[PDB]
């Protein structure tokens, strides 16, 4: 769930 | 990238240090769990952002980049924490306003048991005289060691490489240079060992409902 | 006494292969936690004979002799199960009559999971071409580095130095002998997740009733 | 104790 969010979304 | 290079990569890299906040009140086995769920959540944030910003890392597969992140949190955790107090004989120094004794470890039910394993650790890395550069690539090869495959293997060679140019910039003999390099991969079982033993203390917590479901510490702690 | 001289008591110090003998039956959770607690409970009788051979071993103050047989056991015996399995992929050799298929561990609830940690982690020392004389020095560094300090930490020095005095007898550089002892160090940590995972098993299994926890096994289990 | 007994008792 949230890391699939985070490390596919870039900052 | 040079050895070097990578090493400043790394170093940049580095998760800004969260601070705890607190409204006051002693320690209980609910208050101090409750203070470290609130810790590792906000740490884990960053520790997603940390791995990002690995060269290479952003190169595997998503499958790959999630493995690597979920098997090794808590053990990178730990690993930052032991580099925390390793100026602090015999304290746990979780935040700059969160230091820990051994005996405050009798609080909670089974946390004493990691406290030992902790600063029995840090007392080995202490001794060793781990160095800042020695702890960037050892934290990196703890979230890489938690096992494209070759791209995989590239990077953790590439981290292997800087720790070995870390060791060979000491100017120390060869067969201190690995012996040094194995003593230290030698503790890498120990902060498994550690890990271990806390996430079966936080499944065991969350089990007797001593601390609530969490939101990012939860989904780490499940898949 | 030198590598060469601890690598040849390693030799001569393997423990006798132990053979199940038990009369025809399908498996079932039951059959299978009872087959691998018979053959654990006879292997623990033979690992402390191999321990006392270790050179310097019986040296070692007797705290630290029980200390590390007790903390260590589950990861010598999977690592010696891992070299039997080697050869053979997707098998693990328990013992000569005991060939499983990584498809038996559906049986044993929680048991396939420990059998894919093992496999990988053979898969990995098959990759490496791991060689017996390797295997020998790392079987032996998993019961010492499972914590007189001077003579424990010397001890642990020798099968180091005996370990990096194998890895140089090949015709291999410099940098691949330092990444060969890097690789087959991170491994040390793969032994102590599976060894963990399978305390935590063995320990599930003796509170849900599903198998009578033997002898030495009790014993070792218990401390 | 059957370890203390087997590591003092040789053999
Ligand atoms: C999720 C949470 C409860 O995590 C922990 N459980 C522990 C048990 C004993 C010692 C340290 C522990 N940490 C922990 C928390 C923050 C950190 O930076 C390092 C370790
Ligand atoms: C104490 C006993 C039940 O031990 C085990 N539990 C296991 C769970 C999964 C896979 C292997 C296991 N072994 C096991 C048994 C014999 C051996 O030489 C190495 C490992």
């Amino acid at each position: 769930h949230l890391i699939l969010h985070l490390l596919l979304q870039d900052s | 990238l040079s050895p070097e290079q990578l090493v400043l990569t790394l170093l940049e890299a580095e998760p800004p240090h969260v601070l705890i906040s607190r409204p006051s009140a002693p320690f209980t086995e609910a208050s101090m769990m409750m203070s470290l769920t609130k810790l590792a959540d906000k740490e884990l944030v960053h520790m997603i952002s940390w791995a990002k910003k690995i060269p290479g890392f952003v190169e595997l597969s998503l499958f790959d980049q999630v493995r690597l992140l979920e098997s090794c949190w808590m053990e990178v955790l730990m690993m930052g924490l032991m580099w925390r107090s390793i100026d602090h004989p015999g304290k746990l120094i979780f935040a700059p306003d969160l230091v820990l004794d051994r005996d405050e470890g009798k609080c909670v039910e089974g946390i004493l048991e990691i406290f030992d394993m902790l600063l029995a650790t840090t007392s080995r890395f202490r001794e060793l005289k781990l160095q800042h550069k020695e702890y960037l690539c050892v934290k990196a090869m703890i979230l890489l060691n938690s096992s494209s495959s070759r791209k995989l293997a590239h990077l953790l060679n590439a981290v292997t490489d800087a720790l070995v140019w870390v060791i060979a910039k000491s100017g120390i003999s060869s067969q201190q240079q690995s012996m040094r390099l194995a003593n230290l991969l030698m503790l890498l079982s120990h902060v498994r060992h550690a890990s271990n033993k806390g996430m079966e203390h936080l499944l065991n917590m969350k089990c007797k409902n001593v601390v609530p479901v969490y939101d990012l510490l939860l989904e780490m702690l499940n898949a």
